[PDB]
């Protein structure tokens, strides 16, 4: 899948 | 370039860290050459004329880089006003403290002049929570190969004679694991004074992390004029390290 959320 | 009337319902950005890890190892297992080429590509839909601070853990040793033209050079990190759409922020290169996602351990046993006994083991070396994917291992055969028999527990393998390689392919494989393949290479006769110099075994893989250990700390968006602030922007990041030239001598 795309990305993971910034943190 | 970037016009002034830019307004978006969802103010999103996507950060791509694209790394290409290159490695030349001995059959013993000593690194003979290794570097990482990298670039950071931004795909963003933000309203206005944003001021963007990009922050990483420069910790890691970055060995050079070229920027895009809207970068305020002066940690000292990177501030910039990004074009709408998609553009490449920075482009760096690394040689120290590199994660080598796979070890390739080759083993070759001559058998008279008829057979060649070959065993090749790949050792994944990263968080087992993480999956490498698009894994290919290339094993060259000699030219006087009459035929090839192979076995492998994971993935698939054919002998491609047009290419004089056994190509072993593995859809996915988790960190800290092992897979091995085994071939019997049936040989024709040839000019015996001319021995066979063993071309390296090469690998291709893809991994959800940067093998240079670069991480992204912050990307703070600041809009003076318009009534959105930093904690309003949807931010996303992925790392996509791929094999460059990645060869174990044998």
């Amino acid at each position: 899948d795309g990305y993971m959320p910034m943190s | 370039w970037r016009r002034e009337g830019i307004k978006y319902r969802r103010n999103e950005l996507f950060l791509d860290v694209l790394e290409s890890v290159n490695l030349l190892m001995s059959p013993q297992g000593q690194v003979l050459s290794a570097h990482v080429s990298g670039r950071v590509v931004m795909k963003s839909y933000l309203s206005g004329m944003p001021e963007c601070k990009f922050g990483m853990n420069d910790s890691i040793a970055i060995d050079d880089c070229t920027f895009h033209q809207c970068v305020r050079l002066s940690e000292r990190s990177i501030s910039f006003i990004p074009p709408d759409g998609e553009f490449e922020l920075m482009r760096y290169r690394t040689t120290k403290d590199i994660i080598l996602p796979f070890r390739v351990i080759p083993l070759v046993r001559e058998v008279g002049r008829t057979k060649l006994e070959v065993k090749v083991v790949i050792k994944s070396n990263f968080k087992p929570s993480l999956l490498a994917q698009k894994i290919e291992v290339r094993i060259p055969t000699p030219l006087n190969t009459s035929g090839v028999q192979v076995i492998c527990m994971k993935g698939k393998a054919k002998y491609k004679a047009s290419e004089n390689a056994i190509v072993w392919k593995i859809k996915r494989m988790a960190g800290m694991k092992e897979s091995q393949i085994s071939a019997e290479i049936e040989l024709l006769p040839t000019n015996d004074k001319k021995k066979w110099a063993r071309p390296p075994i090469s690998m291709n893989f893809e991994v959800p992390f940067a093998p240079s250990g670069l991480k992204v700390r912050y990307l703070k968006v600041f809009e003076p004029k318009l009534n959105y602030s930093d904690h309003d922007v949807i931010k996303w990041v992925r790392y996509i390290g791929r094999s460059g030239i990645y060869e174990t001598r044998c």
